[PDB]
């Protein structure tokens, strides 16, 4: 009963699965990015090395 | 950083085409300004240091 009147004071008031599904794709996606940024970045001061 | 990357390449390029002309200019140059006159200026005033 208070749980459904928690209802009724929450969602009265006021995704997910794809939140967390996305969130964990999108880390993996910036762990990509930051690989990215290391092999460009680094690539970059070889050549403006060179 | 990938725009940077095509710009400081685009510098390479050049850089590259740069020093490859530098360096075809400075061997030529020390060929003929070195050699020629320790050779020239040499043979020539020891011809003369021959001849006259």
């Amino acid at each position: 009963n208070f749980l459904k009147k928690r209802l009724l004071q929450q969602c009265e008031t006021l995704k997910m699965e794809d939140l967390t599904n996305v969130s964990s794709l999108l880390n993996m996606e910036r762990a990509r990015d930051k690989a990215n940024e290391e092999g460009l970045a680094l690539l970059q001061e070889e050549i403006d090395k060179m | 950083k990938k725009r940077q990357r095509m710009i400081e390449v685009q510098d390479e390029l050049l850089r590259l085409e740069p020093q490859l002309k530098q360096l075809q200019t400075k061997y030529d140059e020390l060929k003929e300004r070195k050699s020629s006159l320790r050779n020239a200026a040499y043979f020539l005033s020891n011809l003369k240091q021959l001849y006259q």
